[PDB]
């Protein structure tokens, strides 16, 4: 019987190393779980599941934006994880619900970032702002917000270029606009398909600017999406929103026993 | 000798340690059980102990899996087109967000630094800006590789019909284009589709029986988990099955990009060219045009069995 714990045990450490959770948090589930456990594949794959819903959760509410008042989202996230689909997929999330909405592009890198978010936005008939000429994305996220504030918008959506930890110049310019605009909530986006280099870089992010929610992308396709639990313990954040496509309305709110279901099998 | 039972714990090692350094969980695996079987009955040297016998060969099985049989020699083949008076065609295609237009702006630079033409074919007809993305990028080459500096020849050219059309018909015109006008490379950019979207992978397909290039490449983040492998299987069988050719024409080689946001977790390279056996063509290490690299196989070998 302690071959039959180990064996249906061994099988879930698996399931878990396929879906893209870190190895360390498997190491440390597995013992968990066994040390906590002291018909047969329910009394485990309950306490393993028991054990998962610890780890998306951080323990902390969402933050939520309060009507009436300004309220300030900075997107941050590696290169090509999809914050500028997911800044209008937001927007039209809160302006859907009545909510005076609007996005501004602080991108100045990326090729065609502005004329990106533009036209998301506009076929979304969403306010936007944004620059083909200004270099410095401080001056135009200040002189987004800045403009919106005066027009009394309740939700400024700041879209952000994509940064990772190693380029040391790109995270201080990302910490500068964060000081610029003085964000309510910075949300981190983050790809379902990312392999075990994602605690890492989540960590890096937390580390620089104040992290305080994250949104999971792509994951209508195969990937379950596992470097998520690894994500929510870097940033002390939870999970608010996954992306489920590439259209703007592919975006619906985090559910806990749906995604710890798909990531177990 | 060596049994399995010995190696049962060093080999155990070595897999969670490759799992680690991202490596997909089941390569790693079957990585594992090659080394075993290679070692099982044979003696070990003088001054060798199962760890090192077993460290050893798991690097020279990396090695190998890195550099295959098959190499590219992109320039050469360029010469080539060219004795036959028609263009060198790429198609680059990869899931969202992998870095597919950036690199293909990269390798288009490489290009136009070595004397060739290239014409890009603007065929994500789909997301939000790709052809003013791509616009952009033309214009920063064209002003890096103007006509006075090429004898009043235009070197680089953006091929677009705007969004919502065929891509495949859209490629067809700009290679129909490149003949006539003259450009030497033809580099098709697809848009971003997940591996298992049919409607998606069989547009793709369609893309590349029409159209028959000269050189598919797979485009995949190196920041990429397990995903590496089912990317890749599922586009292979995609191009597979909704093709109808005696002997299909499949990925052709693999563009590894964003490896200078992975330390040395350098895996996915191993992940990906154990199951295609088709050789990284280029590395992207940023995101500049100068962020291209070749691979070198002993190098990333070596990272990876270092931590
Ligand atoms: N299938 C699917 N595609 C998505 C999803 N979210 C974004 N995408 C697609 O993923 C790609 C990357 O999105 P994008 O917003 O450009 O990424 P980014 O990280 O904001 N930009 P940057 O390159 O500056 O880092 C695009 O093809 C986008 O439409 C999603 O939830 N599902
Ligand atoms: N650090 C780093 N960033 C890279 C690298 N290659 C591409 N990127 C970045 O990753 C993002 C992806 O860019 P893009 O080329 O638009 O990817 P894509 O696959 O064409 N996207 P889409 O799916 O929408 O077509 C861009 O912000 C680009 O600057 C690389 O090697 N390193
Ligand atoms: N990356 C993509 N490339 C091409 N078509 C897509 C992509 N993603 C989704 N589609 C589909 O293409 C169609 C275009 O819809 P629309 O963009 O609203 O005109 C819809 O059926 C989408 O589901
Ligand atoms: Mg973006
Ligand atoms: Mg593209």
């Amino acid at each position: 019987n302690e071959e039959v714990l180990n064996a249906m045990l061994k099988e879930v450490c698996t399931a878990l190393l396929e879906a893209d959770v870190n190895i360390k948090l498997v190491k440390q589930l597995r013992e968990n779980v066994k040390s906590a456990i002291d018909n047969k594949r329910k009394m485990i794959q309950h306490a393993v599941f028991k054990e998962l819903v610890k780890l998306v959760d951080p323990g902390v509410k969402a933050w939520t934006p309060t009507k009436g008042k300004q309220n300030v989202i900075m997107f941050v996230g590696l290169q090509g994880s999809g914050k500028t689909t997911t800044c209008s997929k937001l927007a039209y999330y809160y302006q859907r619900k009545g909510w005076k909405t609007c996005l501004i592009c602080a991108d100045t890198f990326r090729a065609g970032a502005f004329d990106q978010l533009k036209q998301n936005a506009t076929k979304a008939r969403i306010p936007f702002y944004g620059s083909y000429t200004e270099m410095d994305p401080v001056i135009i996220a200040s002189e987004g917000v800045e403009k919106f504030k005066n027009e009394n918008f309740e939700i400024i959506i700041v879209d952000t270029s994509g940064r990772h930890k190693q380029e040391d110049s790109l995270f201080e310019e990302m910490l500068q606009v964060a000081n610029a605009i003085q964000p309510d909530n910075i949300v981190y986006v983050m790809d379902a398909s990312i392999g075990q280099a994602c605690e890492a870089q989540a960590k890096a992010f937390k580390d620089k600017v104040d992290v305080a929610s994250v949104i999971v992308t792509k994951l209508d396709g195969h990937a379950k999406g596992g470097g998520a639990l690894s994500a929510v313990a870097a940033t002390k954040s939870p999970i608010i929103f996954i992306g489920t496509g590439e259209h703007i309305d592919d975006f619906e709110p985090f559910k806990t026993q749906p995604f710890i279901s798909k990531l177990l099998g | 000798s060596l049994s399995r039972e010995d190696m049962e714990s060093v080999l155990d090692k070595m897999r969670d340690h490759l799992i680690a350094k991202n490596v997909a969980a089941d390569i790693a695996v079957q990585l594992c059980e090659s080394v075993a079987n290679k070692l099982e009955g044979k003696v070990m040297g003088t001054f060798s102990t199962v760890t090192s016998t077993v460290k050893q060969a798991l690097q020279e099985s990396l090695v190998q899996i890195l550099q295959p049989q098959r190499r590219v020699d992109m320039l050469r083949d360029i010469m080539d087109a060219q004795r036959r008076q028609r263009p060198y065609v790429v198609t680059f295609c990869g899931v969202n967000g992998v870095g597919k237009s950036t690199n293909l702006a990269k390798i288009s630079f490489w290009l136009l630094e070595n004397g060739f033409s290239v014409l890009i074919a603007a065929c994500d007809t789909f997301r939000a800006g790709a052809v003013e993305q791509l616009r952009t990028h033309t214009r920063r080459l064209s002003a890096l590789h103007p006509p006075e500096k090429h004898g009043g020849r235009t070197m680089v050219q953006l091929f677009e019909k705007g969004y919502g059309k065929d891509a495949a018909g859209i490629a067809m015109e700009a290679i129909a284009f490149a003949r006539n006008q003259g450009f030497d490379v033809v580099l098709v950019d697809t848009a971003g589709r997940m591996q298992d979207n049919a409607p998606l992978m069989t547009a793709l397909a369609k893309l590349i029986t029409v159209n028959t290039p000269d050189l598919v490449l797979f485009v995949g983040e190196a920041l990429v988990g397990n995903e590496a492998v089912d990317q890749l299987v599922k586009f292979n069988r995609a191009l597979a099955d909704h093709s109808m050719a005696q002997t299909p024409r499949l990925i052709d080689g693999i563009v590894l990009t964003k490896f200078d946001t992975i330390d040395d977790k350098v895996g996915a390279a191993i992940s990906m060219t154990y199951i295609t056996s088709k050789p990284i063509v280029f590395v992207g290490t940023g995101q500049t045009y100068c962020d291209l690299r070749s691979l070198n196989a002993k190098a990333v070998v070596a990272a990876l069995m270092k931590a």
